[PDB]
């Protein structure tokens, strides 16, 4: 690959410079090159990978939503331009999701390693299928929804067995799986029930956490609570 | 819209 | 090019869609395809072109400043990675400026057209040579500085002969030429003198302007005044 | 400072 | 602070 001649340590250093420069496409390319060295990622490295691609895909999802809205407001009756441009953005978004899903399958998702790492990557797999599901139609969408559910469910099973209710990876997975239920799977009752259980069981354990831990967990609990506010 | 996780969950 | 099979009007529509989606690289590529149809740009279309490329190079210049700043700290008493990544961002920035300068030289700068159009494109030629000068060194920098000065001076000569001292395109040109003198050409005296003269000749004529014209002129006069605060 | 309990 | 060019 394009990063094949660069030292792993140098790719991680350049990913952090890219993040400081808000150059997220560069950050993602450096992190992909580091993953392709075939060594495990540290906790910090996983977060760099996640930040890089979340920012790339985030800009494409926001663009697709702007163009989709303009497209739907002009479908009350025109010209092909809004549809053509929305299709172009959609194909780019799909390209990024396919890149991430390929890295997860080829390099990162293993039977071994700590629960936190396994949950982190299966959650990412569910997230990137969820993004494909947002733009998919027909048979393809049904296949993608099944893939998303299967990755999220596998991560939920591990997180419930191996991590405490306030673990931020466990919380973030439950938040995202609840959004999957609500917005993709059209199961609002499952979305609400999951969010409420996650929030309540975390609330019971807060007194046990250190300063840094308390911050990380309550940030995610506030998002759970905001969705419950919106949904109920 | 619905809130989902940040890219960074810890740190 | 890549946009050769698209109708000009479709390219302008898609540039406006890209702008709404904050996809400035796409916006620029669509406006480059429109320019390459070989028709004059309207006032609105000139501004789409300018907004697109200024957003693209603005991101690159911001990243270049972040990395150049980090490079200079580590060098004040740690590996080649900061310099290498700064050089990569530099080459990308140079590519964008060469693209804009080629479009100006090949398609947009003409003997014909109104004063406003001729000044607009020559000021843009100065601005993109100035962005090249910000990252250049040695003999290359000296050639670029001469190129920027020549473009800004031709624009200044047209604007003195063909536009009133309150004309916003004339004021914008003088503002950017003053920055060129101060930041690039190591001529702070010429910068300060040009900002004072520009401000004072506009001030004498403000009483003649409509309320819309007054708004447009005094917005740029406030920038000249902010620069004189910083420089005196 | 914790999030508010559910209603 | 940095000097201001035309916002464009």
């Amino acid at each position: 690959g394009a990063m094949g001649s660069m030292e792993r340590a140098s790719l991680i250093q350049k990913a952090k410079l890219a993040e400081q420069a808000e150059r997220y496409e560069d950050m993602a390319a450096f992190m992909k090159g580091a993953v392709e060295k075939g060594e495990e990622l540290s906790c910090e490295e996983r977060n760099l990978l996640s930040v890089a691609y979340k920012n790339v895909v985030g800009g494409q999802r926001a663009a697709w939503r702007v163009l989709s809205s303009i497209e739907q407001k002009s479908n009350e009756e025109k010209g092909p331009e809004v549809r053509e441009y929305r299709e172009k953005v959609e194909t780019e978004l799909q390209g990024v999701c396919d890149t991430v899903l390929g890295l997860l399958d080829s390099h990162l998702i293993k039977e071994a390693g700590d629960a936190e790492s396994r949950v982190f990557y299966l959650k990412m797999k569910g997230d990137y299928y969820r993004y494909l599901a947002e733009v998919a139609t027909g048979d393809d969408k049904k296949r993608i929804i099944d893939s998303a559910r299967s990755a999220y469910q596998e991560a939920m099973d591990i997180s419930k067995k191996e991590m405490p209710p306030t673990n931020p990876i466990r919380l973030g997975l439950a938040l995202n799986f609840s959004v999957f239920h609500y917005e993709i799977a059209n199961s609002p009752e499952e979305a609400i029930s999951l969010a409420k259980t996650t929030f309540d069981e975390a609330m019971a354990d807060l007194h046990t956490l250190s300063e840094d831990s308390y911050k990380d967990s309550t940030l995610i609990m506030q998002l759970l609570r905001d969705n419950l506010t919106l949904w109920t | 819209r619905n809130a989902s996780s940040a890219g960074r969950l810890q740190g």
